[PDB]
């Protein structure tokens, strides 16, 4: 199975292209493409070697890097034009599909803040018409912004199959208060740090998780509520690691209760004492689960690069996340009442109204129904 | 003539399929299968 | 079962076979397939000589109830698992499979 | 068995000239027709050492080379003064034949875009007259023009038992892809390299294909679907070949599937992996054939000369070569629209609609018939 990555607009590609140097970095790949001599299965995303990217001013600066041997502003604006080249951009990826032994899913990379949104919310229904068995995962990045952003999120909550949540807010405030920055090219290795981690059970085989519906398919419990969060806590025991993610300060977004945590820790940890702390986790109660139906957390070991100590990455679902739609749902309606039929908004906004409802629906005991 | 080539036909498909049966049950003797047909032909 | 990446593979291709019952079943087929998921994942870069005991086993229904594979050793290392590991270890595998067939639906449902 | 080979126009004197200029080096022979010191049967084009040639204002620049002691534009123009010369040219070839041992084939070399297109047209309607049991092979190269070149498609698909196809226009793209070149002195270079390595097998004996005709009744299937095209790679284990020469980069040509493959590996290769490449070829189907009868793939190997590494040259016989008529089809109705009997310009016409049917017919499931 193969994964294709797209890259859209100025985040995608400086996030693509940086979770790409960190991916060769990461295996023993030469600036030149070219293997060098210096286990670490790599045919999902590499080609032989060659990315499975599809990068769509900031090209140029990427072509005259070393790495150049690797491969307005509205949303209207953004829909359109992906239109009139509706059948070019698909030739790239219609070669790439077939000449790919069995393609898996498409990993999409952009920021919904404003042609490369634009264009994103066009190619994610154009995909659910042409290939209906292909998972579409999302990395999306939050930041006329209030408009563009809930347009985004009206395809979002339908057509992408999964949703991995990176807020700009969330991100700077800890550049600023862990790194003391004060850069774009210096929160975005944190957002590859998340990025190269986020499928690293993927590119090191284990007894489990060796496919990508493997990781989505025990978190998002039924197709509506498909939004993560994710946290990063080293900026060693296992049961350090778990304590650590589940604080507020590390996770990267600005009752309600947990649905599924997935954990990753990637370090040269004792594995035997890794069934011990879920046992201890429990007793304490650091978090609280849904109550109509049953969940329980994951845990999941790899091994770091050695060509490049512990690490730790936690894939949570929290119905919290029904917060930050609140913010951009409240921030249309003040401009709405300040400014051909303007009823695409109309019915986005009613859209993402049913997914807010869902949230604070998924914390009662009857939720069923 | 034209009832004789047809002939040949029925009688040498038969005798092709009696090999690849007695050359397929084995515990190489099997890659000549994959060397007769290379088209998936002949998969009756 | 301890590889996962091989595993994968060889659940996606004897699918379209283990369907059938197993009366249209010989041995003879499979073995055509094992050997392509040996080479597709990255069981290929692998010691040759291992390599060569690794074969497929018909115990004697369902095509997901008679395949299992074998790992038949002879020889000098045959005094350390003495039939009787051979005979425990088929014991286990299928313990084995049955939970990743289970899992494979699963993930397909959803 | 001596194959004796012709050479007409400007173009097939070129090509020739610098195909026997391929030989003469690849085996200890010095220009100057003298075997020098410094296994290979060289009995088949060299007669005890003199090539079995008969050339027909670029004869005198070979008269100048140092290679001496070796040896209009109308359609009409070539058919016409080719009967005026009827006894002449006969003559040489008649004297030619009988001094041979057993006469086997007729290898001519001749571009069908001036004079040897109509003189060509001339001799494959009169070789079939008296000589009724010899291959005519042709190594045709693709370029009024359009006129001139279907005209002789009418006899290159009745009477040569054999053509191989080498168009110009595709040439010249790898000319500019892989060498840059902005001239003719310089695609005969690749031209040279694939006349030469095509028959390998002959002037080196190995287990198989120790004569023209065992080259021949392996690919063409029918007396019609008598058309090939070629492939080269280099311009490393035997896949690393296979898997070049299926390329559409490398085919000489500018549903739809092949109907018979052979594979010259020309290097040092141990023939034990040889079997384990086919058999990855089949299973990751990089190639498809025909649905009605038994279509296989043939792999040969051979000896590099030691007086001159792995190479790669494919026999290829694949329908899309109906593309290459279309055009001439094409081209010629829009000739037809713009201006004693002009007769044979329209039977021509129809028979080479035959044959476009025929190939589109190939690839049903149900050629038969
Ligand atoms: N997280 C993150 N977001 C970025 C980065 N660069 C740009 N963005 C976001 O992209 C938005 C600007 O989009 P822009 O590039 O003007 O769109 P375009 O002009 O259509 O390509 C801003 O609102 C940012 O939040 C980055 O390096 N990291
Ligand atoms: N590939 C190749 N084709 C050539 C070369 N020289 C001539 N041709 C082809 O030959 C055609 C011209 O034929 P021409 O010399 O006029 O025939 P003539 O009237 O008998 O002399 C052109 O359309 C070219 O495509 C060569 O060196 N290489």
């Amino acid at each position: 199975r193969e994964i294709i990555t797209l890259q859209l607009g100025q985040c995608g590609n400086q996030i693509g292209f940086e979770f790409w140097k960190q991916l060769c970095a990461e295996h023993g790949i030469s600036p030149e493409a070219i293997v060098e001599e210096f286990t670490d299965r790599k045919d999902v995303f590499f080609y032989q070697y060659i990315p499975r990217a599809v990068l769509l001013r900031v090209i140029h600066s990427i072509l005259n890097s070393p790495y150049a041997k690797l491969y307005g502003n509205n949303w209207a604006s953004g829909f359109s034009q992906g239109e009139k080249i509706h059948e070019d951009i698909f030739d790239i990826i219609d070669r790439e599909a077939d000449g790919s032994d069995s393609l898996e899913g498409f990993v999409l990379c952009h920021s919904i803040a404003g042609t490369g949104s634009g264009l994103g919310s066009y190619l994610l229904e154009r995909l659910n018409d042409r290939y209906p068995k292909k998972l579409v995962q999302t990395y999306s990045v939050f930041p006329v912004q209030p408009y563009n952003s809930l347009l985004t999120l009206k395809r979002l909550t339908q057509n992408a199959d999964c949703l991995v949540v990176l807020d700009n807010t969330a991100l700077n405030r800890i550049a600023t208060d862990r790194l003391h920055i004060q850069s774009f090219s210096q929160i975005n290795q944190l957002v590859s740090t998340i990025m190269s981690a986020s499928t690293t059970t993927l590119r090191y085989p284990g007894y489990m998780n060796n496919d990508l519906i493997g990781l989505i398919a025990s978190l998002i419990p039924t197709p509506r509520l498909h939004f993560l969060m994710t946290g990063y806590t080293p900026l060693t025991t296992v049961l350090d690691v778990m304590r650590r993610l589940l604080q507020p300060k590390n996770v990267m977004v600005s009752n309600h209760c947990y649905i599924a945590i997935l954990n990753i820790i990637q370090g040269e940890v004792d594995p035997t004492q890794v069934h011990k702390s879920l046992q201890r986790i429990r007793e304490r109660k650091l978090a609280n689960f849904i109550p109509w139906g049953p969940a329980s957390i994951q845990v999941a070991l790899s091994r770091k690069s050695p060509y490049l100590r512990v690490s730790g990455l936690m894939m949570a679902n929290h119905t919290s996340i029904s917060s930050l739609f609140e913010r951009t749902c409240r921030q249309y309606d003040k401009l709405r009442k300040r400014e051909d039929n303007f009823d695409e908004m109309d019915t986005s906004r009613e859209i993402v109204q049913q997914l807010i409802d869902e949230y604070h629906a998924a914390t009662r005991p009857d939720y069923i129904s | 003539f034209e009832a004789t080539i047809n002939k040949f036909d029925k009688n040498f498909s038969a005798h092709l399929l009696d090999l690849l049966a007695r050359l397929s049950i084995y515990s190489g003797m099997a890659s000549v299968i994959s060397r007769l047909d290379f088209n998936g032909f002949y998969t009756e | 079962l301890g590889q996962g990446d091989f595993i994968r593979h060889l659940m996606d291709l004897l699918k379209p076979e283990l369907v059938r019952p197993a009366t249209t079943l010989y041995q003879h087929n499979l073995t055509g397939i094992l050997e392509t998921a040996v080479r597709a994942t990255n069981a290929q870069f692998d010691s040759p000589e291992i390599l060569r005991r690794l074969d497929v086993r018909l115990l004697e229904d369902t095509g997901w109830d008679v395949f299992s594979l074998d790992y038949h050793v002879d020889g000098p290392i045959a005094t350390v698992f003495t039939r009787e590991c051979m005979s425990h270890y088929l014991r286990v595998f299928n313990f084995l499979w049955r939970a990743k067939r289970m899992e494979y639906i699963l993930t397909d449902i959803r």
